[PDB]
Parts: C-alpha cells; structure tokens; sequence
RNA sequence: CGCAAGGCUGAAAAAUUGACGGAAGGGCACCACCAGGGGUGGAGCCUGCGCGCGCGCUACACUGACAGAGCCAGCGAGUACUCCCUUGGCCGAGAGGCCCGGGUAAACUCUGUCGUGCUGAGGAAUCCCUAGUAAGCGCAAGUCAUCAGCUUGCGUUGAUUACGUCCCUGCCCUUUGUACACACCGCCCGUCGCUACUACCGAU
C-alpha cells in the first residue's frame, strides 16, 4: 500500500511539472485556433512553427473541451469530487484539555460525516499511517493555547495538501447552557464561500469545501435547513454555521447554531500532515517589506 | 537591547525595557537585529520584569544586539536675540567656547568611536547527519566513513 | 431539542411560520405581542452576541442569563479610541 | 552618473565593531557575516531535505552487489553501543598468512 | 455577514459541490436497467469503435489483464 | 484526428486511449494526443517489459543481470512467480514485483542489513 | 471629449409544481438509555474571556519516610548555547580581562531502619470518555501564524466497564422515483392554497 502511495504521488508531481511545460505551448496553440475562426493575423512564430501546427491538428479538441468546460483539471479532488462521501476525523494535539476537547466535538459536529478520535498515545506518523489504512479523506487536528483553541490543521488524504492556520475569537458551543442549546441537527449542509478570487482563493475553497459530503441536486435550492459560511475580509476567512427556517418566500429567519472562527492560513503545503519536508504552495510572509500591505486569497 | 535565551526564531530579549507595560505599549513592533535580521516584538515576559519575546526571521546569535527604530519629535528652542548694535546686546556664546571658559571636556563614548575589526575567517563545521536517517538511506547514497 | 426544531415550534407558536390560513380562517383571526415575542426569539436563538455560563451560578440564594455583550463592548471602545 | 559626485560623494561609512563591555561574547555579526552563516546553513539543509527525500523514497527489496562485499550500517542493537550510521570502511589492512609474517619477523 | 447569508438562502445560491452520477461518461443519458453526408460521419464513427475494440482487446491481453 | 474536432465519439475515445495507456504506463501524461503520435514506441513498450522495470525499481543493478535473475526465477509479481522476461509490468503492477519466498537473493539483502531472521 | 447624469417624490411574487403538520415504520448517537471511569466546581497562583467565570499549575499521607543494591527509552547537533547583579583584590595612564566571596530519564524491582504524628481528594450541578482509549511518568524541541504564566512532539507503564437497544432525550429518513428474477407488501391521514367549470348574493 505504501508503495502505491509514494508512486501515485510521483507520478502527479511528474504530471504537473508536463501540465505546466504543456500550458506553456498551449498557450501559443489558442492563439492559432482563434486566428483561424476569426482571420485576424497571426505571428510568424506561432504561424511558422511546423511541429505546432503537426501536433495542432491532433490536439484541437481539448482546447474545444477545456473552452466548454467539459473536461475538468488534473486535480487531487477531482478524481473523486462528488462521488465519494469524504470521511473525516478531528483530533487534538497529545494531552487535551476539557475545552479542547469539547470544541473538537463541537467542529466534529459541524461535518455531518465526521469522527473524533482521542489522541492519548498516537505518534504522527502512525496517524497518517492509520488515515491512508481506513481510507479517510481528511485529517483535521487543533492545538490549544490553554482551554482556547488557536491552531487548525486541515490535510487531505492520500497525499493532497495540508492547510494549516491560527483561529482567532472562538466562541464555543460548550459556552452556552443546555436550556438555550441544544443537539445540533446533522443535515448535510449548505455551504457560501464570501471573497474569494485570486487562483488561491479558489485553492482554498476547493480544499474547504471537499470536506464535506455532496449535496443531492434534485431540489437543494429549496430543500435543507442548515448553512455554514466561510466569508474572508484582509485573507483572514471567517466561519460561522446557521440554522434557518424559511418563514415566508421573502424572508429568513437564522439561528446561530456552531461555534465561530475568524481562522487566517498561514501554510498551504502540497503533501501531507507527516510531509514536513514538502514544497509549500504559500506561506503567510511576516517579515518582508509589503507582506502586511499585499493582500492575497 | 541584548538576546538573552536564544532558540531557534524566538529569542528572548533582555537589557531594552524596564517593564511589562512598556512591552504591552511595544507590542507588535519591528524590531531589528544589528546583522539585518528582521523580527517583532511578540510578547511580554512574565519572571524576569522587562524582557519580551520576540519572533526573528532566522536565528541570531548571543553576540547580536537587537534595536528598534522608533522616531522622537524634537521641537526647536523659542530663544529669539535682537542684534542690537548700536544700543549694545548681550551675544550667546558656542559650545566649544562655553567647553573653553568653564573648563569641561567634550562628551565622547568610547564604544561610538571607530576602530578596526579583526574577522577572523568564518569556517563552518562540516555536515552531521543523523543516526536514524543515516542507517535508513539506500545503499546507492549510502555513507561510508572509515 | 434541537435549535432548528425549537426554532420552528416557537414560529409556529406565534404564528409566523404555520400553513396557509384560508380568508374564514383570518376572518376568525380579525374577530379575535408578537414583535415584542420575535425579539426575544431573535436574541435568545443567536445565544453567541453575548457572554455566557454554561453551569450557572455556583452558590444558589434565593432573593427577589446575561453577563456581557462582547460585540456592543468592543465597538463601543473603538468608538472611544476613535474619539 | 560617476563624474557628477564629489569625492565626499564616494567617502566609505565606516563599520562601528561590538562595545568594549561585550567583546567577550565574539565579533558583531553584520551582514557580510550574516550571509555566510546563512548560506552555509541553506547548503546543510538542502543536503539533509534530500538525504529524507532518499530515505523515504528507498525500496525495501533493493539489491546491489556491493552488498556481498561491505558490511551494513546495521542497528544500534545489532552493532551495539560502536554504531554511526556510515558504513564502515576498510582501511587497507589484512589478516596476513604465516609465510609472510615469518618471512617479516626474520627481517625484524 | 448575517445579511449575505440572507441574501444567498433567499436568492439560493449555494456553493456546495453536488452528488454528480458516477457512470456519467458511459452512460451520459442516464437510462434505467430494468423493462423498457451525414452516414460517411457514421460510418467513420463505427470504425473507429471497431477499431478502439480490437485494440482494447490486444492491449489488455498485453498487459495481461491487469487493468 | 481525422474526426471533426467537436466530436462527442472523438472526445470519448480520446479520453479512454489516453488513459488505457496511461495505465498501462507507456504515456507519462494522459492530456495529449500528441503523446500518441510521436511517443508511444516500442521502446516504451520494451522499457515497461519486467527486467527494465525492476532495473529501474533496483531490485537488480543491470538489465543483463535482472534478466539473469528472473530466469533464475527470484522474481514473483503479485503472487505468482514469473520466469518470462518479457512479462509486460503494468502501473499498479511495479508496486507488486518483490522476491520470491525462499529467495537467496533476500537472504542476501537481509544478510546486508542486518535482520537476517532464520524463522 | 460624449453617453451614462432630470425627482407622481419625502427612511424603517410564483403555484395543476405552493404553505404547515399528524400517524406508522426504520437507521444512528458517550451532544441518548445501560455499566463504569475521569475532569471542573473546595484552598492558593496566574494566561485568557466579560469583581465574575472557567482552562491549566501547585499543595493536601498509607499509595509513607530514610538509607542502600540493581536495572530500562525515543524524538533531539546553524563556528552555536551561556540565569542574575554585586562586596573585595590582581594586572590595568584610561576603556577591559582575571581571581575570591554574597544572594545518559522519571518510573520500576529487591533488601534493610521508623511507624498515622495542621506532619486530610473537594457539594449541588455540569461536562467528557469505549483499547495501546482513560490515567500516571519523565526526556527533548520552540520551526514566518499561536505558544514561555506555555506549546508541540517523543518514549515508558497501561486497566475497569459497554461493545446491546431505540425504552428515555434527540438527530436523520422513508409514505415519489433510482433494476428485473425468488420472496413479501398492498390504495398512510389532516388543515388550506392554486387552476377549470357550475350556479348563487348584491351595489355600478
């Protein structure tokens, strides 16, 4: 099984560096195709090029595909995106504390698919090794300062990223009395993504909304009674998990029913939880000139 | 001021501040190692009143002194002599005749004043692999020490 | 229960959320309050705007539940700091 | 350009050295030193990323024929307290017959 | 925030990845298992399913049917 | 290629030729009929034969002497022992190819590292 | 540069597809039952959140104290690491450097010496927990966010009791679809909407 795993993921890493050598020729192969529709002139670089045109003539179509969005990219989600319902387990760092471990039950109740597993004992690697033993799709571990989360730890199985980021202003479930409370209902939820625009934006939305399990699409614009909401201002994304009814066709009554975070990411790291050693895909810049003033997601 | 325990990123800075209030006034300032490195000032430091935390952006030594940069207004003297000539005027005098007259030396700092550095040449030590991961590595890149 | 059910039960008791009442059955409503009610469903089902204990209080007197609003406090400072 | 600067112009800034009550912890790292440590650490831990890299990527079931000729870096319980992970190598030296030794201990 | 899940839940758009079919590639109609020129492109087509057929076959029994 | 370029039958089986290849390991990307044309090849066929795709693995050192040793007849892929150097290893199958049971030549690899169990 | 860029105005629907339920039957849950375990809550310290609250830390004796004997780990190596500040004296024209004072485990096992002695294990509640899990123990690191009033790893020792049931509290779903043989079941129920037609009532 290990063997499996540390070729597959070769081979997407040698599969990516060809996707970005063929992006860097298909590039220059859309130009030909729009020129030859439209008649407008062409560069002589592009126009003179034998082999372009030799292997244009085979790889016409997936340009067309890719234009009409038939195919989808080569991706660690996209091979089992709204197949699969993806499982998921919360745990803690080594020695919880009562809090953290009731805002792990808390955030393990937030994904209806989810599990909690105590730590106690469990070296990391033996983890991971666990995680890619029972198939899981994701990992999702927190650290505490003391009794107040400030760490979550989001990584994809079997080998996709780890987004690792700082909470900030958790107000927990375990806070409120049962009087006011109660069980959260476990619907498959709704879910709004707020602000998201650059390339990594959409990264992240990808690696946060493949947590949890598919909506049947026969009638969910009208149907479901549950949303959680992940809206960013200043690439600090900010999460809270409502509970609505619909009281008329024109109004919408919301109930705050899960905890609320104001997480910032500071690591995107291309590898898994155990990979410390992985090539990282950003990393929140402190300490340059212009990393407080350039803004990304 | 002047590191006092030095871990990897986070040092803790001693001889700068006086007290915990100062640090909380300071907080989140962009503090300066003398060699380039950049860092800010994280936290105030509870047992020993007046040291901090600060999280550098590598790791610096115990020889480095770490400065901040702040920008005091100074405001110009509101003295204001008319040249009087003809009546006669009382003239200020200059510092180095007020140092001649009263008879004091002139300030001067012996850490300010320049002198010539002696570097020796750094050599580094060579490479120490670990146990672990140097019995695991395969036999092709395996190393072979006599 | 739940937040959603109780939500819906307390809709359905004042009236808000119930089926479609037929022109007899307002005929009755107009031949026989409920903001002052919404209110307090609004506040008491959006429980995190303020500051809560979960046990209550440690030491029961008997003599003749709300300990802060974080938001409204942290505003009405940067108001002052603004100011 | 370089004609329109005055010789005050191209006048070098002096480096100020560690005080007279520090000299003892060492020289006062500046940046020319600065880059040396860090230059020579990026090089230590480029070679230690992919010494892991080769470690973990290392097939369980690999045969060279080396292998009938060197001795292993073994385990700490194997080799026992003598162990480094390096192999060992030889130094030259070999277990000599009695011919050659009595042929040495003649001219001795 | 609360205001623009208002607005999302009431003009409903939600940004769920849904349950798509798993058999969309072969079976694109999504037909139910139970009782139920132009012909120079279709000749074309078919030679080109005769052709994939024969060398589907070849190639499985090439790599031995590990597939 | 000679289909219409918008072609739905064109477009199904230009998916399921790349990744039949792809799987079977001879095309190293599956987004490319170029691939097809000018890097499908019989010496990619011959390189994903068995004694290659083991010189490649390092279960041996050399080609010459890996298909020394799968004449020998150390070699199994899966469960089965082969003893035809010319069996086509596939993608999921180099993650199968190890030695043999009683195998002089793991005797030889645990003897060199030193976890030589005689049980 | 041109259009946008002229105020019956003065803040707080759709529906033959819709709105809300009920009854029966299933599935699941240490936010449920059942059996146990462990926190917090009592005293002190303090981060944090808004004098209060918890989260950690410490003290509180049979599981004792003293003296011996023996025997066990794993992660950890950037010419790099240092706990203060001072009484004196050395060599110091002067700045300093010296010297002398003051403030690779724990555990475990075995063998002896003494014997409960301000020398007292936390109420109501509330929360969490089902196998290398609860709990004890130390060692190491300090990785661009968080974290020294601590954080995260790493090894060591390692149980009791459930592992059934939807009876309580709930949550989800069936009563439409999604496949065909055997085999089984056999028109779930209410209050309204909407549409089509039919006739009624009374002003214009």
């Amino acid at each position: 099984m290990l063997r499996k795993q540390a070729r597959q993921r070769r081979d997407y890493l040698y599969r990516r560096a060809l996707l970005l050598r063929d992006a860097e020729i298909a590039e220059k192969r859309a130009k030909l195709r729009a020129a030859l529709a439209s008649g407008k002139p062409l560069d002589p670089k592009i126009a003179n090029d034998k082999e372009l045109r030799k292997d244009f003539d085979y790889d016409v179509s997936r340009d067309i595909a890719k234009e009409q969005g038939e195919i989808d990219i080569d991706d660690e989600y996209s091979e089992l995106s709204g197949i699969v319902d993806p499982r998921v387990l919360v745990t803690t760092s080594r020695d919880p504390s009562s809090r953290l471990m009731a805002f792990s039950k808390e955030i393990r109740l937030m994904f209806p698919t989810a599990i909690r597993l105590n730590r106690g004992n469990l070296i990391l690697p033996d983890l991971v090794m666990s995680a890619q033993r029972e198939r899981l799709s994701d990992i999702i571990l927190l650290h505490e300062h003391r009794g107040t989360p400030t760490a979550i730890t989001i990584s994809h199985f079997p080998h996709g990223p780890t987004l690792m980021a700082s909470l900030h202003n958790v107000v927990l479930r375990a806070d409120i009395p049962k009087s006011i409370k109660g069980t959260v209902s476990e619907s498959y939820p709704h879910l709004i993504f707020e602000g998201f625009r650059t390339p990594l934006g959409q990264r992240v939305v990808k690696i946060l909304k493949h947590l949890f399990p598919p909506r049947d699409p026969t009638n969910n614009a009208k149907s479901g009674n549950r949303v959680i909401t992940f809206v960013n201002q200043d690439d600090c994304i900010e999460v809270r998990h409502h509970v609505y009814v619909r009281t008329n066709y024109n109004s919408v009554e919301l109930s705050e029913v899960g905890p609320r975070f104001t997480m910032r990411p500071f690591s995107i790291t291309m590898g898994t939880l155990e990979n410390k050693d992985a090539d990282v895909e950003w990393h929140l810049s402190q300490y340059t000139r212009t990393g407080r003033k350039k803004n990304y997601f | 001021g002047t590191p006092w325990k030095i871990f990897k990123n986070t040092a803790f800075i001693k001889d700068m501040f006086n007290s915990s209030l100062e640090i909380a006034k300071f907080e989140g300032a962009a503090i300066r190692t003398v060699s380039g490195i950049r860092g800010q000032i994280k936290r105030a430091l509870s047992k020993p009143e007046g040291y901090f935390r600060a999280t550098f952006e590598d790791k610096i030594l115990l020889s480095d002194i770490v400065i901040l940069k702040a920008w005091y207004p100074v405001k110009p003297k509101q003295f204001y002599n008319p040249a009087t000539n003809l009546i006669g005027w009382q003239s200020m005098r200059l510092t180095g005749e007020i140092r001649r007259a009263e008879n004091i030396p002139t300030p001067q700092n012996p850490n300010s004043t320049y002198r010539k550095i002696e570097r020796p040449e750094r050599h580094f030590n060579p490479l120490r692999v670990p146990k672990n991961l140097a019995a695991e590595l395969p036999f092709k890149s395996q190393i072979v020490q006599t | 229960g739940s937040q959603l059910k109780r939500l819906k039960a307390s809709l359905r008791e004042q009236g808000l959320i119930g089926p479609q009442k037929s022109k007899k059955q307002k005929r009755q409503n107009a031949n026989d309050q409920k903001a002052e009610a919404l209110k307090s469903i609004r506040e008491q089902f959006n429980p995190f705007q303020f500051k809560t204990n979960a046990r209550g209080p440690k030491f029961e007197v008997t003599t003749n539940v709300i300990k802060g609003r974080p938001e409204l406090s942290r505003a009405r400072s940067e108001e002052k700091r603004r100011q | 350009m370089s004609s329109l600067r005055h010789a005050i112009q191209r006048r070098a800034h002096k480096e100020r050295a560690q005080p007279l009550e520090r000299q003892r912890l060492g020289i006062l790292e500046k940046k020319k030193d600065y880059r040396l440590r860090a230059r020579d650490y990026k090089k230590k831990q480029a070679v230690l990323k992919s010494l892991r890299q080769k470690a973990a990527e290392r097939n369980e079931d690999e045969f060279y024929f080396g292998m009938m000729s060197r001795k292993g870096p073994g385990s700490a319980l194997t080799r026992g307290k003598g162990f480094t992970g390096t192999v060992d190598g030889d130094r030259g030296n070999k277990a000599l017959s009695v011919e050659t030794v009595r042929l040495l201990k003649t001219q001795d | 925030i609360e205001e623009l899940i208002k607005r999302r839940i009431l003009a409903g758009e939600f940004d769920e990845v849904l349950r798509r079919r798993p058999d969309m590639f072969g079976n694109p109609h999504g037909v139910r298992r139970g009782l139920v020129a132009d012909e120079k492109l279709r000749r074309d087509e078919e030679e080109i399913k005769r052709m994939w057929k024969e060398i589907s076959a070849k190639l499985d029994a090439l790599s031995s049917w590990h597939y | 290629s000679l289909l219409p370029p918008d072609n739905e039958v064109r477009r199904k089986h230009e998916t399921l030729l790349l990744d039949k290849l792809y799987d079977m390991g001879i095309l190293s990307t599956k987004a490319k009929l170029s691939a097809v044309e000018h890097n499908v090849t019989v010496s990619a066929f011959a390189r994903r034969r068995l004694p290659v795709v083991m010189t490649r693995l390092r279960m041996a050192e050399t080609v010459q002497a890996a298909t020394k040793l799968i004449e020998q007849g150390h070699v199994r892929v899966g469960v089965e022992e082969v003893r035809d150097p010319a069996f086509l290893v596939t993608r999921n199958m180099e993650d199968f190819v190890t030695w043999t049971v009683g195998s002089k030549i793991k005797q030889n690899i645990m003897k060199y590292r030193d976890k030589l169990d005689d049980f």
